[PDB]
Order: structure tokens, then C-alpha cells, then sequence
């Protein structure tokens, strides 16, 4: 609107900005060396 | 090979084929005029039960009879207090027409009135015209006289 | 003659009858047929000796 | 992490055949308060030779054994759809559609052969005829009751037009399908007549059929907005949403549209291996 | 004849002789067995299968004017499609068949 | 809740619902036959002003009166130079039909003629048939005779 | 570097609310010489909560304040669209459409909420009725004049059929919208009747309404080509192009199609932040 | 390595003008056993100014030469399409469509100007009228013969309804095109009447016109599948496939669908510089 | 009650009591003020804001059968939605309110 | 005035004077030649082109009420569009010009 009282306009431009920032999921990456076997099949079983 | 419906294989190929199918279906349900017969009649109110005389064809080429219509008015020509009537009884034939809208509220009072319902162009509320067709003998003398 | 009586043919007695017909019937050449009656309400009411 | 359940059931002559969620199945369902029957398009992938032969050959659309001992199942088969969620082994499945197969196709070529199917609700009536004479002079409610008995469906009617006498209501109805068109025609548009699942429902436009089963909705995937008839939004699969039922709406971005609405039309987009698992709702103000 | 396959238990449906049939063939211990249906209404249960004798025994079953089924040799589900067949004969052919039988 | 128009919320969703709406609108404008009444009439040229007796219903269920039709011909049965006429006056009732095409040029000369305009199936150029319905007394002696 | 100018106005009860070109606005307009009323679809992005409340709640499509003091604006609001260029602070704006909102939607979800709107020209007549009896026996031009007075539009008529007597021309018109269908029906296809902006125009097919305002066109974005009815081409936004006006065509690729043409149909694809800012024209030979 | 052949011929007043396969030409053809006439949409690229001038100006759709000496070619030009393969200079070309141009367009802008064209079979009849009185009281076959003579087409009729008396069969036919609708209307759906190329064919639904020209098909690009009316598949350009002809099908992936089928509808997708060069077939069980 | 918000100048409209109202609230120096519209026709201009004193004063306005509006306490736009409300009473309720007031 | 171009052999079609014409122009040895056709029926073959004298010579050809064509100067296909033109005169002014000829 841009002609109202200062604090009224400060109340606006909030809430509206909340409509326009929505958080997407989190991505996590790792790198590792697996020494034994049972860990490998456990991971694959969890994967399936 | 009875096909369960009046559907054709080339339909659903294009839009125009479907459009023609729906056009034919919408036209068929539109009712105007067919011959009919009298089942019951009372001379005192000009209302007669009517049974149409043309059946319905099926995918097996069978014949399905139509439905009787009750309280159908009979036309009695006349105006200015001078009319003509024929002593109709059971089994007489003729023609039946279909009114545009619902006429029951009009038939109660014979004055201006709303349509009762939204049903249009059906034989439920029509008008019966008596006829004899070719069943008569004409004498040789009045071959050219009314 | 040859009338097709229908269900729910409502017959009203003078003391608040409001009575349906229970099953369909078709009129015979005699001119008199039998039809059944059920009351539109769930209280105790009585029918008059004559048709109303 | 809850898993989704999508089961499609087929009634072969020998018994039922169930396609589970493990395969690739996509389904779109459209329901509304109208005389036009509901529709469902089905995408099925990975059918083997045995199952293809078992199922696709019964969608014949011709007539066999013209003598026709009985009816219904001796013409077209019936398909039922139920979708839900499973959590910790605990299920919340619910049926969403009942119909009969109408149209067949083939969509994808090898290596993966996929088919498309069209189903409609109460399509068995387009072949069955009428053998009980309609009443001549009668009220609206008795005409509705006769229609319900003729089709063979449990019915509920609640209208302000219940005490109006009609003359020759259905004396020009060829088959059993035009009964619904007759019922809707008289008091359009205030009176809406539709067939949902296997129940005939006739009612006023703005009346909730079940006043005590209002579902409070407060989590929308699709932001609610005005739609010049009421409200319209979208959510995940909520089994509580039905046609003609009510909803209580509480929003965050759009709190000016909170209120009670009556459900008019629905759409379902359920997939077992794709993103869409949704429900779209259009509403009208409650009266 | 009738299309068959080598499976110990199956069922085939077909429209032959102006009639709708559904037949079931399954191995039961030593010999085969058959279930015959029509109209969707069961006709017979567990008809033992032999080579050269018809499947329908009773007069009210096989025809006022219908047909009947005969296996040329004793059934063996390993041999279907190779040497063993099932044939269908309409009313006139079955009548002359029974005339020739005796 | 008057909705400003005869529209449904379930419409606009699919093509078939829209097609059904347009089909209903196209049928509703097809005019065939409804009862009417006589406003003015001159016996010398068989043309009568006609006012139909069934109104229009709106979204508030109000009644909107139709429009008067002028110079509508009246049917006088007869052929071979022998006809029947009734002395119609103001306030007589009957039925009116609708001609397929424009017949003004035909009524101007009563011979083969080109259609005037493209208007079709409207009550503007129709045909009136008198009737009396049930308004008469029938004597008990001739309960079986013309 | 000239900039484009695009404003959309709404005649709300408190006053006008103008959406400037600074936001994301897309508009498609279709105009033709027919009885079917013109259409305009708008895409509007970035509306805040206050303005969403102000605008989206007034496209109700229900009826209220039944006493109905007056008509026109007390049913549905009016929208006016004007587009043009601006160079060095000098404007060359022009109006292209007037109509009323009919259909509302929501297109894009957060974080950018956008809506779609359908507007039609002279949609106020689909509710207003006829209260002045049509002439019984008169000529064409007087029927046109009566229709123009009834709808409330300035009219122009120039046909060879101005001295033809009609009997019972409009005795079967329910609302004020079928007047145009009546006017077009009598003398198809030579006589073309259409409503443009606020003017009713009835004319012969191949007559230019303003013979002295022929717009010479020599710069083409869409290469002109034979169109099986005349010619058809495309250009940037030219404020001078109208419906039923004339065009003088000179080409470089296709010099064989130079001549005078009368405009039959039009197209508009105007955007404030996208590539399309166009006009598509189809013409007929000028008689 | 066989090459594909695609020629399009135009019968211009001076003579034929054949667009060879060396250019960019795309064509889609749809044929069926119905009264609705066949269609062909054509894409032509690279036409120069000379050929654009020569061809595009003759699809006028207005009328010249009001004296109208003769008929047919003095209204609209005719197009004929032939497609096939070529191996080692040895050809196997075949004709697939005959029709007249109806609609023109411009599709692609410079640098490559391409046009789109719509053609219909026997569209010349939509202008020609009837000047021979239809038979009053006659049988079906004589009505068909009169219609064939009136249109000007060689006809073949083979129906079980060949000895049925009709009363006033064609007393309400205004032009030469409604003859086919008349012929199809009487005995739907068993009797199918359609016009293919230059032959009028009336027959029962499930009868093969040429019993001894059954084309055996055993190589399918599109895997055969059941499709609610019979079978439906796809192949490369096979010149032997026609409408109402028979096919013998042997499959590998779907060996349960082997049998004899009668062809109902066809589709052609032929291009000279694109992937599609195909034929789609739908069939019904042979009687 | 009527939905309000904390803004020194606003104008909400609603359909209540079988009629269509449009109300306007704005701060004017010390006290509030109000503008009331019905059916698109202005009714009053600048009627003040008092707790318990109904907004519509005169019989040609408040009803033959309509309703009326009243603030529970002297309203200020800082407290809207928190303790300060606007209520609508239909004809019978308003009539009994006036009867009991004196 | 008919549009032409610089090609040794061409054919232009047009609809002028309520009639449909097709004209052909081609170089033959030294002079030009023309083929004129109307309504799809050929009129004449090989009329030599000269400056000032009409192309259609004979009364059954040029008009009861049709028009005729004249070249202002002798034809030369390298000059069309620059200094050499072909004009069409409808019946009234053409007959006036024949009157002016003598």
C-alpha cells in the first residue's frame, strides 16, 4: 500500500514475507571405508 | 455379437465421431408426434388414458412396449361457445403431440400459470387428436360432396 | 375398468387418516378390488366404518 | 516412516484377483454431485503373460450366451478400489470407488507393457431395462423410492420438496439409467441427485447429509483460495473426506476464508511409485 | 479342437456352437478329471477322462441340440499340444457319432 | 443464495458436464407447442393476436410473462370448397404451434415462396388451433352420439 | 529504449484499484465479429494478503441484498485493460478491453501465489431482462435501434438491408443477451453483428466502417501468408488496429499479397515480464 | 538399404505439380468405416517464393466465375498421395489418399517457412446439388445404386438387408453429401456405409469384402493387444492393408490373440525426414 | 460478532440479518467514528463510538425489522480482537434490548 | 493495370470486370505472343502483341459487355515493371475508345 503509518506498514511486509520462504528437506552425505562383511549386508537390508 | 449398446468401433477415434454420437442421442430423446390408442376415457372431463402404438427396438432387434399416459386431454374444436365432440370409447386410435413444458398447473385452472417442473418435450403432458384413418364407407352419390 | 392402482395411493379419513396403500393392485372387470393400508404415523388410530 | 497402500480388486468368475501396491499402478478418480456417472482411469504396469491373458480377455464388450440366465455379472465385471496408509503394520485402508470396466487400451511398448482402463459407476444399468410401472400421481419422495428400488440401491432423500405432487413423472424412460436424469431434471438446480458408490443421494444444494460428522481440516498441501463458488483447496489422502459431507477449515496464510463448507466435487490422484497421492476439494457455503 | 497347454491345473473359456462353455482340467492322483460349465451354471463335477468316450453321459446334459467333447486318447498334461487333443462336435455330428459308436 | 444464473458448481470440471449444459440450453430454446389465448381477432382475414398462457421462471422462482404475437393465422378446416368456422372473440383459448421457417412471404401471397429470414422454430410465425377443453354441458340423451 | 506499459483497473465499490506493470501480469484477449462475447484471461502474480482480501472476495457469483436497489454494478464488478508503450517519459497508452469477472482460480502455489481470472464483455446482460416491448412490424434499422437502446449502447448500422420489413422480430427473447443472436440470425452470413467495447456494430461483411482511417502496415513480425479466407499476419502492439477497420499491406518476403484488407478477428498476447507482446490479425478482401 | 518414397500431387489448372520426397513433408491420414469423411493434415517445408505464389493462392474458398461453366475442378483443386519404398531402383509405390484442400495456414516463421494444409475426401459434393429424383418406393439396393450414380462413384453393396422395401428414402436431401448419412441411418449399427478413395462401400459389419485377399501379418512394431472390440496393433508401411479387408495374425509375445480379423479403422503417420513411418490398425472378429 | 483487526482505518462488509451491510471504522482525533452503509445506500456519516450506546439512533434506520450494532466498551483500534468486540442483534433481540435498556 | 514480371514465359490469373481471366505471355522468335482464356474456356491462341491495338480482335470474343486489353508499347520482357504496362478496360470505356480510334 505504502502510504499508511510507519508501524502499521512494519506490521505488514512481515507475515507476507513468511509467505515466500518455505524450508525444504536436509541432505547429508558421508564417505567411509567398510572393513567387515556383516555391516555391508546390514546396510543393504536397511536399504531394501 | 450383440454389443450391449448402440456403440460403433470407429467412435472414440476423433472428436467429431463422438460429437455425432451425442447429437444422435440428444435428438432421439426429443419427442414430438406418434400415433396412439385410447385405453380409458370419460366424456365429462376430456381426459383419456393413452397407450402409444410404436415400440422400442433393442440390440437383439426385439420389441419393448412403451408406457401408458394418464389424464391426457382430448381436443374438441370450437370457439365462441360452439363446439364439436365425438363419442370416443375404448380402442379408438389417433395421434398424440408433446407439449413444450409442464401443463398440470395450467390444467387445474385454465389460466396463466408457471410450469410445474423442468421436464420438457415429453409425452407425459401432451394432447390427443382423434382419427379414423381409412376405415369408412363413402357412398357413390356424394363422391364430390362434403 | 382395467385401472392400474399404484402404491402410496393416499387415502385420508376425516379424523386425520393420511393412509397409504401397502401393495400395488390392478382393477378387474368386476369393478371392485382389494388394497391394503398402512398409517403414515406411528400412533394408535382407528378407521371409520365407512369410506371417507 | 509410513508406507502407502493402493489395492485394486477384480471380480473374475472364479474369484477375486487383487493387484497390490507392489507393482506400478496409477489411478485418477473424479466424483461430483451430478447425474453423470463417476470415472476412473487406471494405469497398470508389469503384467505378465498369464495375468494379461486372464484379465484383458474378459473386457469383451460383445455379448456371449444370448440366453442371459440372470444379469449383472454375466455382462461386465466389477472393479473396487481401496487406498490408505500403513504404519508399524497398522492399516487405515478405505474404499474410494466401485465400477465396471468400459474401455481398454495399450500404452507403453516393451520392455515394460502397460495398459489403460476406463471404469464407470453403475454402468450395469445402461443395459438393464425397467419392469415395474412408475406411479401415476404421487409425491416426489415416493418417485425417488421407486427409482431406488428399481435400480437396487439404498437411498437417502432429504429435501424441502418432499410434499409436491407430480403427474406422469417417469412414463418415458427407456432403460434404468435415465431414472437419475429424470430425478435431477424436475427441481434443478436447487435439488442435486447423484449416485455415490452404491447409495442414491437426493438433497438440497447446501445441506450436509451427516450434521455430526464434520471433519476439521487444518493442514493443506494446496493453499486454500476463493473460487467464485465457495472455497477450493487440496490435501493428502484423508479418508474422512466424502461427497456432500462438511468440512471445518482453519488456515494460516489465508485466515479470512475460515468457516464451514459443504463438499461439492472431488478428485483423486493416487500412485504407488510416483509423487501424486492427493485429494482436491471444492466447497460451497453451509446453510 | 480346443487350445490347451501343459499345466497340471487350468481352465479355458470359449464360445462354440452357439453356446458359452467353461472347462477345467486338473490331475487327480492317477487319471485326469474335468469340470464342465455352461451359462455360468455348473453341469458336471469330476468327469473322469478316457480316450474315445464322450465327457457328457446323461441325455439332459449333452443335447436337446448342443454338442459334446471327446478325447482321442487318455489325457496326459505333459503331452498337450503334441499328440493329444480335445475336439468339439455340434449336434448333428455328435448324433451321427453316437450312431457310429454302436 | 440466488446464484445469478442456472449454473452448477460440479460443472466446469469435465467436458461432458459442459456439453450437457449447452445441450440443455439448446433444447430449451426449441419451441413447439403450448396453450395460448386470443387478444384480438378479425373474422375477415383469419389473423388473431395471441398471448401465451405459460410464463418464465427465474432464479428467484418469479414469474415473467411472455410476449404477445400479432397476425397469427387461425386454422379453419376444410377442403374442396367446404369449410367450418367458429365465431372467435376476445378471451378464447386454444393451442399454438410453431412453424419451421419464416412464413410471412407465404402468407402475403399463398403461393410457393422463398423464406424471408433465418429464424427457425419460434412462435413468431405459428398457427393457432381453437379449443374449449372441458367447458361444456352434455345432455344425458346423446351420451353416445355426435 | 522504450518501455512497455500495461495497467489493469477494477471498479470496486470504494473506487478504482489499479494494478501497474511493475508486477507479473499476463493477459490474452480474443476478439471477433460474432455474437459470442469477447474473452480475456489474466495471470496475476505476487498479490499480498491485503490485496488478495480486497479483490478475491468480490467475485462471489452468488446473489445478495435481494431488494436490488438498481442494477449493473450491484451484481458483478467491471475490469478495464489498457496497454501501450512509453518512451522518454512520453506515453502512448490505449484501451483494449472492457468486461466483468466471471471465473476465479488459483494457479501457482507458494512461495509465489498467482491467480487466473476470466472476463467477458457485456456479461451484465445475462441477468438483466427486457422491459420495453419490441416493435411488432418494422424495418431492420429500427429493430437495431431498439436493441441498442435496450442494452444501453451507442450503435452504428450500415447495411444494404436497411429497408427490409420484418414481422415479429423479437417476440421470443427472454433476457437482454439474445438480442444480439436475434440481430445476427436474420441475414447470415453477409450481415455481421457484434459488440465491441461499448459499441454495437452491424454491417455488411466487406465494408470498412471508417473509410478514411486506413492503417498502412509495413513492419511484420509474423510473415504474411495466404489464409484461405484472405490474409493473416502478426505484428507488435499497434494501437491503431481495431475490428472492422482497414489495413494497407506492403510486404518484402511476399510481395504478391499486397492490398487492402478488412479486419475480421484479432488476438492479443501482452505480458509485462515475458517475451510475448503481440497482435495477430486475420483479414478479408475489401469490397 | 531401402529408401522411402513419398509423393504429393496437385492437379493445378496448367497441369500436375508433384512435391517429391526430397523435401520435408509430413502427413497424417485417418480413415474409418463411417459417414464422416477422411482427413489428411500436411506439413510442407522449404517452399520457395515461386511455388508459394503458384500454390497457396489457389485455395481461395471464395467463388469466382459466377457463370460456372461445368463443376468440380472449377471450385477447388484436388490432391493425391502415394507412399512406398524403393530398393535398388525397384519401386513399390501405392496410393493412400485422394481429396481436396479445405484450410490453409502458416506454421513456422523464417528462416524455414512451412505451411499446414487440411484435405477431405469427396468434399466436392458439399456444393453440388441433386438433380435426379430419388426413387419413391423401392428396395435398399436400388437406393444405394441411385446414390452411387448421383455422386459419381463406383459402388459395391453386399448386405443381408438387400431385399427390404423402403418408403420415401431420400425425399429430404438438399445436397449430394447427405446421401451417405441417409444410407447409414436406416440400419445402424450392423450396416456400415463409407466412401473410400473413389468407391462407395455398403456391407455388414463383420464381412470381408474380398475373401481371398487375406493379408497374413506376422511382424508388428506395436505389440498386439486386446482392445474391447477385437485387436489393435501397429506396423510399418504395408501397402496391402486396406479398409474392410481381412488380416491373419500370428504373434510371439501374445500368442493367445491369433486369428482372423476384419479391419475397422486405420491411421497413417508418414514422414520423409522424421522417425514416424507407420500404420495403426484396429480390427473386429471375422464372421 | 464481527471480525475486526488492529488498523486505524478499515471497512469490512458482510451479509448478516437478511441484509447486506458495509461498516467503516477510523480514528478521528480523540474518539473513533463510524460510517454505516446498507444495500449500497449510505445511512449515517461519522456516528461516534461509545460502549453500550447503539450505533443506529433513528427509526427510519435501525428497523422496521432490521437489526442494530453496539460496542461493549469504548473501542480503540489497539485492542481489536482482544476484549473489544462488535455485536449484531436481529430485530427481536434488538427490540428486547431497547425494552430492557430503560 | 495488370501486374507483370520480367520472365520470358509466364502466366497471370486474375478476377477483373466481373469475369475470370487467365493470360499467358511468352517470347516467340522475334515478337511476343499471348494466350487468353476466360471462365476456363480458351478464347484465342497466339495473338501478336503490338502497341496501341487491342488483343481481342473479334466481336464474339471481346464483348457483349466484357472488356479488352491493350499494350501501350511493344512488349519486351526485360522491361516489364519499367515503362511497359498492360491495362484492362471495361465495356463502356472500351467501346468509347473504339469510337475514338477512327
Amino acid at each position: 500500500k505504502d502510504q499508511t503509518e510507519a508501524q502499521v506498514y512494519t506490521e505488514a511486509l512481515d507475515i507476507d514475507v513468511k509467505n515466500g520462504k518455505i524450508i525444504q528437506p536436509v541432505r547429508l552425505r558421508i564417505n567411509a571405508i567398510c572393513p567387515d562383511l556383516s555391516t555391508v549386508e546390514s546396510i543393504m537390508n536397511a536399504f531394501n | 455379437n450383440i454389443s450391449l449398446t448402440s456403440a460403433k468401433a470407429p467412435d472414440r477415434t476423433r472428436l467429431i465421431a463422438a460429437l455425432d454420437a451425442r447429437s444422435r442421442r440428444d435428438a432421439l430423446d426429443f419427442e414430438v408426434m406418434i400415433p396412439a390408442q385410447v385405453v380409458q376415457y370419460d366424456r365429462a372431463e376430456n381426459i383419456a388414458t393413452i397407450q402409444p402404438l410404436i415400440t422400442w427396438v433393442d440390440t437383439e432387434h426385439n420389441a419393448v412396449q412403451r408406457h401408458q399416459l394418464v389424464d391426457i386431454p382430448v381436443i374438441s374444436m370450437g370457439a365462441g361457445g360452439f363446439h364439436i365432440s365425438f363419442p370416443i370409447q375404448q380402442g379408438d386410435i389417433g395421434w398424440i403431440y408433446a407439449a413444450d413444458r409442464d401443463t398440470s398447473q395450467f390444467l387445474e385452472s385454465l389460466s396463466m400459470s408457471k410450469p410445474n417442473t423442468g421436464r420438457i418435450h415429453k409425452f407425459e403432458h401432451g394432447l390427443f387428436i382423434p382419427d379414423v384413418f381409412r376405415r369408412y364407407t363413402i357412398n357413390s352419390e356424394d363422391s364430390a360432396a362434403m | 375398468r382395467s385401472q392400474t392402482r399404484i402404491s402410496t395411493g393416499s387415502r385420508v379419513q376425516t379424523p386425520a387418516g393420511a393412509i397409504f396403500t401397502v401393495m400395488s393392485d390392478v382393477t378387474i372387470p368386476a369393478g371392485g378390488v382389494a388394497t391394503i393400508d398402512i398409517k403414515s404415523q406411528e400412533y394408535g388410530n382407528i378407521p371409520l366404518p365407512v369410506g371417507n | 516412516m509410513k508406507k502407502r497402500i493402493l489395492r485394486v480388486t477384480f471380480n473374475m468368475p472364479y474369484g477375486p484377483e487383487v493387484i497390490r501396491e507392489d507393482l506400478d499402478v496409477r489411478v485418477r478418480i473424479m466424483k461430483a454431485a451430478l447425474r453423470i456417472q463417476n470415472r476412473a482411469t487406471m494405469e497398470i504396469f508389469g503384467l505378465t503373460t498369464q495375468l494379461r491373458e486372464s484379465l484383458l480377455s474378459q473386457f469383451t464388450a460383445w455379448k456371449h450366451r444370448q440366453r442371459q440366465v440372470g444379469r449383472e455379472d454375466e455382462l461386465m465385471i466389477k472393479v473396487s478400489v481401496e487406498a490408505g496408509y500403513s504404519d508399524q503394520g497398522r492399516e487405515q485402508v478405505s474404499r474410494v470407488f466401485v465400477g465396471e470396466v468400459a474401455i481398454v487400451d495399450i500404452i507403453s511398448p516393451p520392455p515394460d507393457i502397460g495398459i489403460r482402463i476406463q471404469c464407470y459407476t453403475r454402468q450395469i444399468d445402461r443395459t438393464k431395462t425397467i419392469r415395474n410401472m412408475p406411479p401415476a400421481n404421487t409425491t416426489f419422495v415416493k418417485f425417488v423410492e421407486w427409482g431406488a428400488n428399481e435400480m437396487g440401491l439404498n437411498f437417502i432423500c432429504d429435501t424441502s420438496y418432499n410434499d409436491q405432487v407430480l403427474k406422469n413423472p417417469g412414463r418415458s424412460i427407456t432403460v434404468a439409467s435415465a431414472i437419475l436424469a429424470s430425478i435431477q431434471d424436475m427441481y434443478m438446480p436447487d435439488v442435486a441427485a447423484f449416485v455415490d458408490d452404491d447409495i442414491l443421494i437426493v438433497k438440497d444444494r447446501d445441506k450436509v447429509i451427516r450434521p455430526d460428522e464434520v471433519t476439521n481440516v487444518n493442514s493443506f498441501v494446496g493453499i486454500p483460495s476463493w473460487s467464485e463458488w465457495g472455497v477450493e483447496f487440496q490435501c493428502l489422502f484423508e479418508p474422512s473426506i466424502r461427497v456432500a459431507g462438511g468440512v471445518a477449515v482453519e488456515s494460516l496464510m489465508n485466515p479470512s476464508v475460515n468457516g464451514n463448507y459443504v463438499i461439492t466435487a472431488l478428485e483423486y490422484d493416487l500412485a504407488s511409485r510416483d509423487r501424486p497421492f492427493y485429494i482436491k476439494v471444492m466447497g460451497s457455503p453451509a446453510a | 479342437k480346443i487350445p490347451l497347454t501343459a499345466v497340471p491345473n487350468q481352465a479355458i473359456s470359449f464360445n462354440a456352437g452357439s453356446s458359452y462353455w467353461k472347462i477345467r482340467l486338473y490331475q487327480n492322483m492317477d487319471m485326469m478329471n474335468a469340470d464342465i460349465s455352461r451359462d455360468g451354471v455348473i453341469v458336471c463335477h469330476g468327469v473322469r477322462c478316457f480316450g474315445g468316450i464322450p465327457l457328457l453321459q446323461y441325455s439332459h446334459q449333452y443335447r436337446p441340440d448342443y454338442g459334446n467333447f471327446v478325447f482321442d486318447r487318455d489325457a496326459d498334461w505333459t503331452l498337450f499340444g503334441d499328440g493329444i487333443n480335445l475336439f468339439y462336435l455340434d449336434g448333428a455330428e455328435f448324433a451321427e457319432y453316437q450312431a457310429l459308436a454302436t
